[PDB]
RNA sequence: GUAAUGGUGGGGACUCAGAUAAGACUGCCGGUGAUAAGUCGGAGGAAGGUGAGGAUGACGUCAAAUCAUCAUGGCCCUUAUGUCCUGGGCUACACACGUGCUACAAUGGCCUGUACAAAGCGAAGCGAAACAGUGAUGUGAAGCAAAACGCAUAAAGCAGGUCUCAGUCCGGAUUGAAGUCUGAAACUCGACUUCAUGAAGUUGGAAUCGCUAGUAAUCGUAUAUCAGAAUGAUACGGUGAA
């Protein structure tokens, strides 16, 4: 929720690499730690891993995705739906 | 510097002090430059403070001055009283055994405590709940 | 254990419209929250209230009688000899006296249905006042309770 | 209620588990509706077991029993029974009449 | 009013050597012949600290220090040049500490 | 405390946000009091002992 | 015994309140309500004649959303989040806290009860 | 000075601030008590029998707590159990217990006008007057290393209007949408605001806790840690009993 005197967050490695992979036909997968990055519209239809600490999870981006945060699709901890 | 004002004296409570000026009139009273039942909303409180001109029969032909702060209305009500009392004692000593007999030269030096570390107030504890 | 508790405060007799001390004692019992001039008030104007549903003038009269109506005279207290515990009568004193009648008025008073607040405890007020209502039936249940058991009367120690 | 069974730097097998809880049922016969709680905590710090056992009554009364030992079994032998003895006092305190 | 004043507030956590500092300015002033406004005494500042005894988890016992500034206030008509070169110059014992204003 | 932590506190971290306060004396992380830049159990020692001027007993 | 969007209001109650009983209203929004179709909002909603009323639905479907739409679209945002299997969406697929509140203790106004 | 401000010229009178002193010691009087120690009242007095509060915690006990603040004997690892960083985590749930906050509503909720405090804090910090904005806040910089200015027009209260015992104009948890501030970053995992959403909850069983006077009870304020984030903790005052 951040003001928007400051817009959206994407760090810079980040957003180059998004630029690289827009100007590369090829969809390679960009792998990433950022989870605080904000999905700008432009990044749309990319495919991402990101680090949630144990595996690199991968996510296709649709239009639908953005506003969000990378880390808001990478589940962090695991349950088994019982508590025992 | 005319001193018109007769006697002086001073008064506190809780937190309040109060200065009192006795001078010569028709026992109008003026508090913080405004007028005393203005002032002091409550009319418990007003007659709380001017029960030592009723007990010492001379309200009406002394007017008052106050020039009161701190604490609360209660205090300033209390400390303006005691302030009344000792004006009243600066002017007679005719007073001073009908006030000290309604106690009004000992003034209340209870004031609020201080909080106690382990304590959520000055005396209350934290909950025990053995069981 | 060390008796002969220091001497009550006693100096609040209420300067404020009868100089009586009772109003002041009934106007503590009513307080919640440390409100005094919340209290003060819907005493002052209840008790306006039963005057005039009473149409009388003076207003000590009628408050003090209806106070008088509940005040009660023997009590039940227990204690206990040998793995036995009995529940003796023994004679109250005149501030427990007051105490116990206006603490009956006040529970009344509050646990009633009612619209407003001098509402509540004026029409408890003239219920004690012509004996009758909540109030008056616990002090008669206590008299008569105690009474009912006056067999114990002689432990009053 | 029911019984409160914490352990501190040891792990239940569920032999012993369920051997306190073959203890335990004396006490649902005469006691569990005289009592708020009742807590043992195990400990394991001195190459040996300390054991807290920890009653509540109803009219007030708290009782406490501490105990060390070497094997888990004989340890909760003495501690339960030692316990249920007290508590039985207690209740005997209250009922002589 | 005046024309102007020399404020030197002095600050000190202990009360007699800064008393003993106030008077030596005093005579050293009216050795100087300026009159002199009355050493005035400021509020004691004091601020109070709460910390735990035990090192480790007993919450409800703790102790509790102060630190107490002690501060007076000495205000100097009709400046001198000399007046002021001699008050920057006077030494001072340890533990008072002075601050001028012009 | 751990002498590697005191030093890496004193460093000069990538922004503000990143550095902690520490007792200098003793590099506990915490209880930390920026008046004397120091943590409650050394204030405590040492202002008992009077090592620390202006610091005595508080009776309230 | 007017009837607005469906609801129909109490008469008794004071209108200013009584507009709160339409899904998709509240106090302050039935203050620009009232004070926007210039009725006294401590008129009761019991002397309220039928011009002014139409007045009234005038400013509600025309500046606001209410039950139908609101609902209609609360649903939609609710099942977007679901869908897409976001952190918040799957949060409310098991039925948990969302905006990372206690889910030990205290979280059982959404867990239900015990 | 028309304000709002002792604001201005003035003034030591008062309060006040803080140094130095006096003052309360059963001192005195009566009764009682073994001619005692003591004890119940009385006078004087602001203070009477330790005035009130705090600080001050004997020999020892529980092999009570702490190697995880430090110090430390022995044992243990030495490209490792050490250390630099990225991310996750300490914030995970069918559950059980302990500590608090807000309520369940009429000694009340909401709307408008008005009155009275103390103790604290400010240097990368306080940040005013005003304007924009329903609001969180934003632009600006006066003044200030501060009993000089700022935080900061305290809240219960009082004077009026409204609500009518209704799960309610009570309750504000829960979620949706759009915003505010902090910092490089706040999705998991920050606070706050605007709008809607309006659940449980009808004073709570056994059982149990706190409190003898400015005390309980309640209403706000300030501080410490802190870029940011308290219902906890520390401290201050208002009303004020039984
Ligand atoms: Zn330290």
């Amino acid at each position: 929720a951040r003001s928007i005197k400051k817009g959206p967050f994407i760090e810079k490695s980040l957003y180059q690499k998004v630029l690289s992979s827009f100007g590369s036909e090829k969809r390679v997968v960009i792998k990433t730690y950022s989870r605080s990055s904000t999905i700008i519209p432009e990044m749309v239809s990319l495919t991402i891993s990101v680090y949630n600490g144990k595996t690199f999870i991968p996510i296709y981006i649709t239009e639908d995705l953005v506003g969000h945060k990378l880390g808001e699709f990478s589940p962090t901890r695991i349950f088994r739906g019982h508590a025992k | 510097f005319s001193n018109v004002n007769l006697s002086m004296g001073t008064g506190r409570r809780k937190s309040s002090v109060a200065r009192v000026y006795i001078r010569e009139g028709s026992g109008n009273i003026k508090v913080n430059n405004r007028d005393f039942d203005s002032y002091i909303q409550l009319e418990n409180l007003r007659t709380m403070a001017l029960s030592p001109l009723v007990l010492t029969n001379t309200l009406g032909k002394y007017d008052l001055y106050i020039n009161v702060y701190g604490g609360g209305i209660s205090g300033q009500s209390g400390a303006i009283r005691h302030g009344i009392s000792r004006a009243l004692f600066k002017l007679d000593e005719s007073n001073k055994m009908i006030l000290r007999s309604n106690g009004f030269l000992t003034r209340d030096s209870r004031k609020v405590e201080r909080k106690k570390f382990g304590q959520k107030k000055a005396r209350k504890s934290f909950q025990f709940s053995k069981r | 254990m060390s008796r002969k508790n220091k001497k009550i405060k006693k100096k609040v007799f209420v300067d404020t419209r009868y100089n009586s001390r009772i109003v002041a004692k009934f106007a503590n019992r009513m307080m919640y929250d440390g409100k005094k001039s919340i209290s003060e008030s819907i005493l002052y104007s209840s008790i306006d209230l039963l005057a005039d549903k009473l149409e009388e003038s003076d207003k000590m009269a009628v408050f003090y009688k209806a106070l008088d109506n509940i005040k009660p005279l023997v009590e039940v207290r227990s204690r206990r000899v040998g793995g036995a515990t009995y529940q003796v009568p023994v004679e109250v004193r005149e501030e427990r006296r007051e105490a116990l009648a206006m603490k009956w008025i006040i529970f009344a008073a509050r646990k009633s249905s009612g619209r407003s607040m001098k509402e509540k405890l004026s029409n408890e007020l003239l219920n004690a006042y012509n004996s009758t209502g909540a109030a008056f039936k616990k002090k008669e249940d206590t008299h008569r309770m105690a009474e009912a058991n006056k067999a114990f009367t002689h432990y009053r120690w | 209620m029911e019984p409160k069974i914490q352990t501190v730097n040891y792990s239940l097998n569920e032999n012993e588990k369920n051997f306190i809880l073959k203890k335990l049922e004396k006490f649902d016969t005469h006691i569990k509706k005289h009592i708020d709680n009742l807590k043992i905590t195990i400990k394991k710090e001195h190459e040996l077991f300390k054991l807290d056992a920890h009653i509540h009554f109803n009219w007030g009364k708290i009782i406490h029993i501490r105990e060390d030992g070497k094997i888990l079994l004989n340890l909760i032998d003495s501690a339960i029974a030692r316990l249920y003895k007290t508590a039985t006092k207690e209740k005997e305190k209250k009922n002589n009449k | 009013i005046a024309k102007d004043k020399i404020r030197v507030r002095l600050f000190s956590f202990d009360v007699k050597i800064l008393d003993q500092s106030a008077e030596s300015i005093v005579k050293a002033v009216q050795k100087a012949k300026a009159q002199i406004k009355g050493p005035i005494p400021l509020p004691t500042k004091i601020k109070k600290y709460t910390v735990l005894r035990s090192p480790h988890v007993n919450k409800k016992s703790r102790e509790q220090f102060e630190m107490r500034t002690h501060k007076r206030l000495i205000d100097i008509l009709e400046p001198t040049s000399a007046l002021m070169d001699s008050l920057m110059k006077l030494e001072l014992p340890a533990g008072v500490e002075v601050d001028i204003k012009q | 405390a751990k002498k590697s932590m005191i030093i890496r506190a004193l460093r000069k971290p990538k922004y503000k946000t990143r550095q902690n306060n520490r007792c200098k004396l003793c590099g506990r992380p915490r209880g930390y009091l920026r008046d004397f830049c120091m943590c409650r159990i050394c204030f405590r020692k040492y202002a008992s002992e009077g090592l620390i001027p202006g610091v005595s007993k508080s009776s309230w | 015994m007017a009837r607005i969007s469906g609801i129909d209001l109490p008469n008794n109650k004071q209108l200013k309140i009584a507009l709160t009983s339409i899904y998709g209203i509240g106090r302050t929004r039935a203050l620009e309500v009232c004070n926007k179709s210039s009725i006294s909002p401590s008129k009761i909603a019991k002397d309220l004649d039928n011009d002014e009323v139409n007045r009234l639905r005038k400013v509600i479907e025309s500046d606001y959303i209410v039950e139908g739409k609101l609902r209609s679209e609360v649903a939609m945002s609710i099942k977007r989040l679901m869908d897409i299997a976001c952190y918040r969406g799957v949060r409310h697929r098991k039925g948990l806290p969302l905006r990372g509140q206690r889910t030990k203790t205290n979280a059982r106004t959404r867990k239900g009860k015990r």
